[PDB]
């Protein structure tokens, strides 16, 4: 089979094609072929003409796309072409990679990227990791907000953890005369977390209004999806420091890696089609007036494109067009207007590199395990976290939550309540209580 | 300084040119029209060539015979959205062109089908109905209609009793009808395509689902063609006043475009649109401003009434006619003037032949 | 679903209630034979009663 | 509970005024300032809520 790989604007060199030759794909029975095509126009007419020429002049059935600009119309054009040409098209690393919902029916167009539900789940996991059970929701009248809120509420309801979900706002933002209305409804966000969802242009205005009201400070944290962040190196001088965002893996994912993954997915789909239901391993190419393409019956092939293993990677897609197991990173706005990778999200896991979440009245406390004084239990098997009469307990050696308790723990809780200070308990590693050894203490 | 039009006949293009010329007398801008093509790719290429030939500020799109709205105006909108050139739809109510995420810089001259859900609210308050069921189809249009109806109902703290969905094109809906039969609710609201509506009509009246009580509410696609042929008596359908009319829509579109152009001419820093798709790849840098000017433009008075644009670029304050099928006929029993429904002096019939509105609620006395 | 016979305090109360407000009844026993509590399902983690 | 100073001479810390003002959980505030400063403080408090 012949898969066409199209690159637009600045990209890699022919060396990437080498990875498509010396790989498991060549050794497989699919024996695929690659015809790299480089373009510099990036226009609808140019893209359509190039696709038509490749389909007609060359015998190809799959297309891998990768642009350089951030125009989202490329994804829509690719979806339209796939719906018309009835041929699979994969978009990666550019406007084609941007996730678009509500694709046209009978369109075999796929792209790399997460959905709103996955980002909401990642945000909930991040919140649960640091025990942030009280939060609010702020959104605008932008498509996808309903899905975001519904996913958040469904996750909150079908769980044994104790959440708050105090308030949710709508923030019309459409009526210019109702400018004071946004400020009026913004004075109900006493909860620490906010979990905003809106566009970057509206995000800047909302942040300025909140700063005027006084919702930005040491005691408030904002979590936003990748839509708000937009370009990483284009901070609009208004995002509060410490903002947390969820983004796609753009640093530990090279363009040649994406090209190889797409080629492998196409080859595996072709091999699966050839093995099972061998009536037509691959339909022939076509040209304009594709009405006679019903004989191809791409519906059978479509079901095969959503199941790819690739030596234990689970590259399967979804019926909508987004991959089921993407790679996601958590970024935080540094002091010097920079985004840093704090943690990564596996299939079902979290590898945050910060165990204390660094930012006066916040000090660390050391405790030791004692029979009647400090009992170190384990997390609750039902909800996954401790419960009343228990407090979180770190365990160095990378860490493990323990949720210690006991007489001394109760005394510490009462003292903290009375003096109004926060703490982060953790157990000691070497030394039980303390003794001067060679002039030095321990424990 | 000119505008583009994609009509379905030469007569429509001539009418559009005449309307633009007449509006000119009320600059030297001249109209440009292109006919539809059977192939979507060919249509996109033709629209791109037309755009390259001359700079276009706005593009109007119509529907030819065999509309197939899912792909008739889609290529034009996709091509125009690359440069953020506003596109106005003449006869398109698929409700998929309302989200700005997919279709950018799009405006409507007729309300989408989803807005019909609002029409089924005054009748819910003027007839004292509180228990209803939904037979919405499983697609984008059905989902939008159901969401709008649920949002409207949530205001009064009373949602639908039970919302059921069916896969499009299904030939066996007996299970859903049987499930909904024992629900103590008599008001039935249907939202599906012509073929789906006709299929639902069959295998439904079979189980005495028509007659005493059982108020039926539908939209506009349900009472049409095959579905209308199988529609039972007492169906309360909705009709658009000027939906079919095309010349009036063209006239109002031309007037609104001219008014927006005149308003924008006063403003400075007006970058000209690119003179050709090839080579040019940057945004217009003024498309959002032109779209904003086009929206929120209170037209004085058009042939089809006052022209208002919604926050989503859809028609605002439309007028609907309520039709009640009787003796295989169709008569108007009321007019919904955008905000309220006023009945006429004609009697209203019901599926059971009664002259009084059924209560629409049958409480069950056999408990489990 | 064996059709057994049942009586007692609850049956008498139900009969009196049915006589007071006109309505028929159809009594049946619970399948799992449990009063009901909130539990978690192994798959889909869907919390539900029983 | 607490007392405030609200040094209005230095406007550079204006953003701080809305911050320290969003801490008085007690109902009674017992303000004390001049009429112009009183109006400014009242406007800031109304903005904060
Ligand atoms: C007049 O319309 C024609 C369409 O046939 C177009 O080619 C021409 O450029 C228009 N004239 C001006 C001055 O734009
Ligand atoms: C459409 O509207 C025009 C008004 O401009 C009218 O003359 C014409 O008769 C209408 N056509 C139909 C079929 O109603
Ligand atoms: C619609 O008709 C009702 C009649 O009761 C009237 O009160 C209302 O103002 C009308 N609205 C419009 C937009 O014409
Ligand atoms: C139940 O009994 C009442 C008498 O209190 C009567 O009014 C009602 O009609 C009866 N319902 C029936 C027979 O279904």
């Amino acid at each position: 089979i012949g898969i066409a790989v199209i690159l637009v604007g600045t990209s890699d060199e022919v060396a990437i094609k080498d990875a498509h030759e010396k790989d498991d794909f060549h050794h497989l029975s699919v024996v695929p072929r690659v015809e790299l095509v480089a373009m510099n126009e990036t226009d609808p007419k140019s893209i359509i003409t190039r696709i038509c020429d490749l389909m007609s002049d060359r015998k190809i059935q799959g297309v891998v796309f990768a642009d350089d600009t951030d125009q989202e119309a490329i994804a829509q054009i690719l979806d339209f072409i796939s719906a018309q040409t009835l041929t699979p098209i994969l978009g990666i690393h550019g406007g084609s990679s941007m996730i678009m919902a509500d694709k046209d029916e009978s369109s075999m167009f796929f792209q790399f990227g997460p959905s709103i539900e996955q980002q909401a789940s990642v945000m909930l996991n991040i919140m649960e990791e640091y025990d942030w059970y009280i939060f609010s929701i702020v959104t605008t009248y932008f498509p996808g907000y309903q899905d975001f809120v519904n996913k958040i509420r469904s996750t909150i309801e079908n769980s044994f953890v104790g959440w708050e979900l105090e308030e949710v706002l709508l923030l019309d933002m459409s009526l210019d005369d109702g400018d004071s209305k946004i400020q009026n409804q913004l004075k109900k966000l006493q909860s620490p977390i906010i979990l905003l969802y809106c566009t970057k242009e509206e995000a800047t205005y909302i942040f300025e209004v909140a700063n005027s009201v006084g919702l930005t400070g040491y005691g408030y944290t904002w979590i936003v999806p990748s839509l708000v962040a937009g370009d990483t190196d284009t901070v609009p001088a208004e995002f509060p420091t410490g903002l947390i965002s969820v983004s796609y893996d753009e640093w530990d994912y090279g363009l040649p890696a994406r090209v190889r993954d797409g080629i492998a997915i196409i080859t595996t789909a072709a091999s699966d089609m050839l093995s099972e239901h061998s009536f037509i391993p691959e339909p022939k190419s076509s040209c304009y007036n594709t009405h006679e393409k019903r004989i191809y019956q791409s519906n059978m092939l479509n079901r095969y494109l959503i199941n790819v293993t690739f030596e234990g990677r689970n590259l399967s897609f979804s019926e909508d067009g987004y991959q089921m197991h993407p790679k996601l990173v958590i970024i935080l706005l540094n002091k010097e207007r920079k985004w840093e990778r704090v943690g990564k999200w596996k299939d079902k896991s979290l590898q945050m590199k910060y165990y204390v979440w660094p930012r006066d009245d916040h000090l660390s406390i050391v405790t030791l395990e004692e029979a009647p004084f400090v009992i170190v239990e384990s997390v609750d098997p039902l909800s996954g976290t401790c419960m009343r009469n228990t407090v979180p307990c770190q365990k160095r050696i990378g860490y493990i939550k323990k949720c210690c308790k006991g007489f001394c723990i109760d005394i510490l809780k009462k003292i903290s309540k009375s003096v109004k200070f926060t703490y982060d308990l953790y157990l000691v590693t070497n030394g039980k209580h303390g003794k001067k050894i060679n002039g030095t203490w321990n424990g | 300084v000119n505008i583009g039009a994609v009509l379905s006949t030469r007569k429509h293009e001539q009418m559009f040119r005449e309307a633009v010329n007449q509006a000119n007398k009320r600059i030297q801008l001249n109209a440009t029209s292109v006919t539809h093509k059977p192939n979507a790719i060919q249509m996109a290429l033709s629209v791109c060539e037309d755009l390259i030939s001359s700079q276009v500020y706005a593009i109007l799109v119509s529907h030819p015979p065999t509309p197939n709205d899912h792909f008739t105006p889609t290529p034009v909108s996709y091509t125009a959205g690359f440069y953020r050139i506003p596109v106005l739809g003449l006869t398109t109510r698929m409700s998929i062109y309302s989200d700005k995420s997919i279709h950018l810089s799009f405006l409507r001259t007729v309300p989408p089908y989803s807005h019909q859900s609002s029409v089924w609210f005054e009748m819910m308050r003027v007839y004292s109905w509180n228990h209803i069921i939904l037979l919405v189809s499983d697609d984008h249009e059905g989902r939008a209609a159901q969401k709008r109806l649920e949002t409207l109902l949530e205001e009064r703290e009373s949602k639908a009793e039970k919302v059921l969905q069916f896969d499009p094109g299904t030939k066996n809906v007996t299970a859903l009808l049987m499930e909904a039969k024992e629900l103590e609710a008599r008001v039935i609201i249907l939202s599906a395509s012509e073929d789906d509506a006709a299929t639902v009509y069959r295998a439904a009246a079979m189980l005495n689902m028509t007659g005493s009580g059982y108020v039926w509410l539908v939209g506009e696609r349900e009472i049409s063609g095959n579905a209308l042929r199988y529609a039972p008596d007492g169906i309360l359908g909705l009709q658009l006043i000027n939906g079919k009319n095309e010349s009036a829509h063209i006239s109002d579109a031309v007037g609104v475009v001219a008014q927006a152009v005149h308003e924008l001419l006063e403003k400075e820093n007006i970058t000209d649109p690119p003179r050709g798709c090839v080579g040019n790849t940057n945004i217009w840098k003024t498309g959002p401003l032109f779209k904003r000017v086009l929206m929120s433009s209170k037209y004085a008075d058009g042939v089809t009434g006052r022209v208002e644009f919604n926050e989503d670029g859809d028609r605002k304050f439309a007028n609907y006619s309520i039709m009640n099928l009787q003796n295989r006929k169709l008569v108007q029993v009321g007019i919904y003037n955008g905000t309220h429904v006023i009945p006429n002096d004609r009697k209203i019939i019901w599926p059971g032949g009664e002259t009084e509105k059924p209560r629409g609620y049958q409480m069950s006395t056999r408990l489990k | 679903t064996v059709p057994q016979c049942c009586y007692g305090f609850c049956i008498d109360l139900l009969i009196k209630l049915a006589r007071t407000m006109n309505f028929t009844y159809e009594v049946h026993l619970v399948a799992d034979g449990k009063f009901g509590t909130q539990e978690r399902v192994n798959n889909s983690n869907k919390k539900e009663w029983n």
